[PDB]
């Protein structure tokens, strides 16, 4: 028997929040304006 | 249309424009209307005496 052991991450696993899906849900795009709150016009 | 569809509101589907005109700030309405309803008071006042 001749075997291979690596030692880091597979790039493949992580973190999801319960009930959050990708497209699950359909939706159209979005914009908006946020001022006067951050740390002085954002459309994004 | 132009590129737009900030908010909007649906559940069926979407991009759904409201019908109809918008307002934001529409609410000097009352005072123009109160101020009516004292002009229009005060305009009955004057045809009796003359009569």
């Amino acid at each position: 028997p001749v075997f291979e052991i690596d030692v880091g991450c597979d790039s493949s696993k992580y973190i999801m929040v319960r009930g959050f899906n990708k497209s699950r849900c359909q939706r159209r795009d979005f914009s908006y304006v946020i001022d006067k709150e951050l740390l002085d016009n954002l459309k994004v | 249309i132009k590129e737009g569809l900030a908010a909007s509101d649906d559940e069926g589907q979407f991009i759904d424009a409201i019908a109809g005109t918008c307002d934001s700030d529409c609410l000097k309405l009352p005072l123009f209307f109160a101020f009516y309803f004292s002009a229009t008071v005060f305009s009955n006042m004057c045809s009796i005496p003359v009569i």
